[PDB]
């Protein structure tokens, strides 16, 4: 099973970024997203059940890393906000099968 | 290929049961590989009401949830930390299940100590830093009901850790209304109740050891002390202040010190309180009508009903549960009778001096719980079929004609099922049926009007299937008469057992107040692995001081512990002896809690016919022991009653008598129940009367020695100990 | 919530030190900019596509990691307490 991670993306301060997993190659119908920081270990945001729109967020990750499912389309959005240099990080998917199954390549979100 | 070691530890033959909620009078809620899902009795038909994921949002930390009566809103519990043998503290979080979503404003608080929903709809109450919280809806913020909660000091709502441990057996101590108009609650003080400090050694991490405390009552010392409020959760405003209402006890228990023992809901404007003298030979039930008028809860003496006892104290372990009529208008309890047995009485609100109540059911048996109550019957587990005490079976009698008894589970699988238990329906309609043993355990679920079976919910074909090759043990349900009374036992015999060897015997005690060690449920545990492995037979007996046989049996060892229970083991290992198949040269005894203080007080008896044995987590004198358990049994340890027998009845003054066995003392260094300290002394007083023993104690671990490691651990020792004792 | 510390930053063995206890714990191996793959799951249980060498082994707060006879960034995750934590590395 791969999940097929979009491009890396610029963004500045203020503004809001998306990011898409594209998940592939499993039964999917699930996926959380890490934050890893360079020279730093990681950090989990949140997960989203892909059948429903159930979110469960971490402590103070309300309001950034909105995460929302539309299973039609074969991916994942999560939508970090009001980027400032600390959210300038590697930020992975990930499939939640009894532990970290698979993962997503990364993109760099300047 | 025998049941090993191996088996026991790492629970390779699995013994399934089947756990249902019931959430009406139709449907209940049952889980299949980690999804809740609905059921139907009335028809056929599942659904699936909870999936995995939704639990999954959380890995791996949750341990329950609970589910709102009218079914809108679920309590996921996660983060579970242990305390006592009841109480612990989690984080909650309520999934709502129409939105999909969790609840994310204003959530119930990390640690909270216990919260339960209302009986019908979605109101809920918790305790948090020992005070009360009640929130209406779940998304509306929380209101505080008391402020007094200090930690170790003052609790409500919870409970202290001898009326967790010894009365209410849970850390609620907060009872909802019927329809959520009010919520009940108790407080207790601890202020003067003596402190049991012991040491915590924790992680490798942890440089300086930290000191735990934990206030503790002992044998006389200063108890703690109740009081009983209820507040109107219907008048819940930030606008107005909230007043709870103290309903005080009976003059009857005010006059020295009391508990509170019972809190039972009969209708809306009604609730019943037993308290009880702390001598317990005297108990009053309290029913408290509510006056709306005037906004207090008033209890008159034509409303107070009073049982005691002579010859002994009241209940198996306090006075028995009230089943009040749907008009509150009667109430049916288990209470002793002439002759001692207990059984089912039926009361009225108001006392008639010359009559207490009218027995309902007699004989020479028990009534081991009252199970539901409809305006046309009662049904009931009984001990009566087959005069085996040991036995349990579903009866049902109908409240006008008492002639019409039946017994529901007698005759189903009488070779299979002779121990039932059951859980009835919300209005009774159905119920599950449970067979513990002495075969397999099978859950099936019935329907009440006409018993017929709709469902078979588990038969353990799996776990059959598995034990079909392995010499598995033997287990005779029988008796011996002494005195001309019948006293039970139960024995583990080896696989192919024959009555023209000698085996060795191990006798395995608890032996307490209202005990039973022979009956005729089934197990898997250690003893299969010493029957099945090591040809060891293991043997319990029922004598004097065992429950269910009447009082006369179990109040026989009143005011005197550690005497005829202590020589009715004894005599009941000579009653095996005379029966040829046992070795007198490789006879044990080992136990646990109260066990553990008869193996050790059988070992230095000086009786000679026991070699060795094992106490785990022992008491060794009684005034080390909890009071509420500890004076049930014995009074108070003073010259005005009674402190000649605490001083008799100690394992210390038997230390001589040790040096003619080979004793393995157990201890975990963590016990906030049977303190590390019972036997620290009992090993000082053999090291002072040159005598060897062995011993092990177990860093941080409870009364359970229950961590996984320590559990194979523990087992391990102790059967290396009788493999050398027995010589293999 | 739950902070795993690793003792080492080097058969050799890495450690876990968890500040409560976890009733099971994970690893994954990482390489400079390659994303992170599963090693070790349900404390010992080896992770597919991972060589028989390595062994997951101890209960409570210790847990350990011995990859025995060593040959050419693993961290530590667990989800028994909520939050998920990570270990440094
Ligand atoms: O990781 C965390 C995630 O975990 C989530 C959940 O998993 C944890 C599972 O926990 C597991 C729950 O069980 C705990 C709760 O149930 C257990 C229910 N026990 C009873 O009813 C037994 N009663 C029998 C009657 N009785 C007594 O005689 C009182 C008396 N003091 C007994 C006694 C006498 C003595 F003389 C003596 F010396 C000592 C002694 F203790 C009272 C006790
Ligand atoms: C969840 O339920 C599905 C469907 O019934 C089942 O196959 C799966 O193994 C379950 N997963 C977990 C983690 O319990
Ligand atoms: C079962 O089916 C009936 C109709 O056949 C349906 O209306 C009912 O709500 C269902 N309930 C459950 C618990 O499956
Ligand atoms: C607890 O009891 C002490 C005396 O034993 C008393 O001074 C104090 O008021 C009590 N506090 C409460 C909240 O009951
Ligand atoms: C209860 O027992 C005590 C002895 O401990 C005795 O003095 C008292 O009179 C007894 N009361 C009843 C009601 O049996
Ligand atoms: C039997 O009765 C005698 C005298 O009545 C008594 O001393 C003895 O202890 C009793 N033994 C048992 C086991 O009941």
């Amino acid at each position: 099973f791969q999940l097929q991670q979009s491009g890396p993306e610029l963004v500045k301060p203020g503004a809001s970024v998306k990011i898409s997993c594209k998940a592939s190659g499993y039964s999917f119908t699930n996926i959380n997203w890490m934050k890893q920081s360079n020279g730093k270990s990681l950090e989990w945001i949140g997960v989203v059940i892909p059948k429903y729109g159930t979110t469960n967020y971490n402590q103070k990750f309300q309001g950034k890393a909105t995460l929302t499912v539309d299973q039609s389309s074969s991916t994942a959005y999560i939508q970090l906000n009001s980027l400032t240099s600390e959210d300038s990080a590697v930020y992975y998917c990930t499939r939640f099968r009894v532990f970290f199954d698979v993962w997503g390549t990364g993109t760099t979100v300047t | 290929r025998t049941y090993t070691l191996a088996d026991y530890l790492k629970n390779t033959f699995r013994v399934k049961s089947y756990s249902l909620r019931w959430v009406s009078d139709s449907e209940y809620l049952y889980k299949q590989e980690n999804n809740i899902l609905l059921f139907n009795a009335e028809h056929g038909n599942s659904s699936i009401f909870l999936e995995n994921s939704t639990f999954e949002i959380f890995g791996d930390s949750i341990s329950d949830y609970s589910v709102s009566p009218d079914r809108l809103f679920v309590l996921l519990e996660y983060n579970y930390v242990k305390q006592w043998r009841h109480s612990y503290t989690a984080s909650y979080s309520i999934y709502d299940l129409n939105k999909r979503q969790l609840i994310t404003e204003e959530k119930i608080p990390n640690n909270t100590q216990w919260i339960t929903w209302s009986q019908e709809g979605h109101k809920l109450a918790y305790v948090w830093k020992n005070d009360i919280y009640v929130k209406i809806e779940p998304h509306l913020p929380s209101h505080r009901i008391t402020s007094t909660g200090k930690e170790n000091v003052i609790f409500n709502g919870i409970n202290d850790w001898v009326y967790e441990e010894e009365i209410f057996g849970a850390y609620s101590a907060l009872w909802w209304s019927p329809n959520g108009t009010f919520l009940a609650y108790a407080q207790f003080n601890d202020t003067g109740v003596p402190l049991i400090e012991y040491s915590f050694y924790s992680d490798e991490s942890l440089q300086y050891p930290k000191t735990v405390w934990i206030p503790y009552p002992k044998a006389g010392a200063v108890n703690p002390t109740v009081k009983f409020f209820i507040v109107n959760t219907d008048s819940l405003s930030s606008t107005t202040t909230t007043i709870p209402m103290q309903i005080t006890a009976p003059a009857s228990v005010t006059t020295g010190d009391h508990y509170l023992c019972d809190v039972a809901w009969v209708s809306e404007d009604r609730i019943s309180l037993q308290w009880l003298r702390r001598i317990q030979n005297y108990s009053v039930m309290a029913i408290c009508d509510y006056d709306k008028t005037t906004l207090v809860w008033n209890c008159p003496t034509t409303q107070e009903h009073i049982e005691t006892s002579a010859t002994g104290w009241c209940g198996r372990f306090r006075p028995a549960e009230p089943h009040f009529t749907s008009d509150g208008s009667s109430f049916y309890k288990i209470v002793s009778d002439k002759d001692g047995y207990k059984h089912i009485c039926q009361f009225q609100k108001d006392r008639k001096p010359e009559q207490v109540c009218t027995f309902i059911t007699k004989g020479a048996w028990e009534v081991i719980s009252i199970e539901a109550l409809t305006s046309d019957y009662l049904y009931y587990i009984s001990n009566e079929y087959k005069e085996m005490p040991g036995g349990r079976n579903l009866y049902k009698i109908q409240l006008t004609d008492h002639t019409n008894k039946k017994c529901l589970s007698c005759d189903l699988n009488p070779e299979r099922c002779q121990y039932y238990s059951v859980s009835l329906s919300k209005e009774a309609k159905y119920y599950q049926l449970g067979c513990r043993g002495p075969g397999l355990p099978l859950y099936t679920l019935h329907r009440s009007t006409d018993q017929k079976e709709l469902r078979v919910l588990e038969d353990n074909s799996a776990l059959d299937k598995m034990l079909q090759d392995v010499q598995m043990p033997s287990k005779k349900l029988d008796f011996i008469v002494l005195n001309e009374t019948r006293f039970w036992y139960q024995m583990i015999l080896p696989p192919h057992f024959d009555k023209s060897k000698k085996y060795p015997l191990l006798i395995d005690v608890y032996a307490g107040p209202c005990s039973q060690k022979a009956d005729a449920a089934f197990r898997l545990n250690w003893a299969t692995y010493l029957a099945s492995t090591e040809n060891i037979i293991v043997a319990s007996f029922d004598g004097r001081g065992s429950g269910y046989q009447g009082d006369k049996i179990m109040h026989a060892i009143n005011k005197r512990l550690g005497t005829l229970e202590v020589e009715d083991q004894i005599e009941a290992a000579r009653q095996f002896l005379k029966m040829g198949f046992v070795d007198s040269k490789r006879v044990a005894i080992w136990g646990w809690s109260y066990g553990g203080y008869v193996t050790s007080m059988v070992l230095g008896s000086g009786s000679g016919v026991f070699k060795c044995g094992i106490a785990v987590a022992p008491v060794s004198r009684w005034e080390y022991y909890d009071s509420v358990y500890t004076e049930r049994y014995m009074g108070l340890p003073t010259p005005e009653d009674n402190l000649d027998h605490y001083r008799n009845s100690t394992v210390m003054s038997r230390a001589e008598n040790f040096k003619q066995v080979e004793y393995l003392l157990i201890h975990g260094t963590a016990d906030d129940n049977v303190h590390f300290q019972q036997s620290a002394q009992i090993s000082k007083a053999l090291v002072d009367a040159g005598v060897d023993f062995q011993a092990m104690w177990y860093t941080d671990e409870d009364h359970g020695i229950a961590s996984s490691t320590a559990h194979q651990h523990i087992y391990s020792h102790m059967s290396h100990f009788l493999q050398q004792c027995f010589s293999l | 919530q739950i902070v795993l510390s690793q003792s080492p930053a080097i058969k050799v063995t890495m450690t876990c030190r968890a500040s409560s206890s976890v009733c099971n714990m994970h690893w994954y191996q990482q390489k400079p900019g390659s994303s992170p793959k599963p090693w070790l799951h349900g404390t010992s249980n080896l992770a597919s596509g991972v060589p028989v060498r390595f062994s997951g082994s101890g209960s409570g707060t210790s847990f350990s990691l011995t990859i025995s006879r060593v040959e050419a960034t693993y961290f530590c995750q667990q989800w028994s307490n909520h939050p998920p934590t990570f270990g440094g590395g």
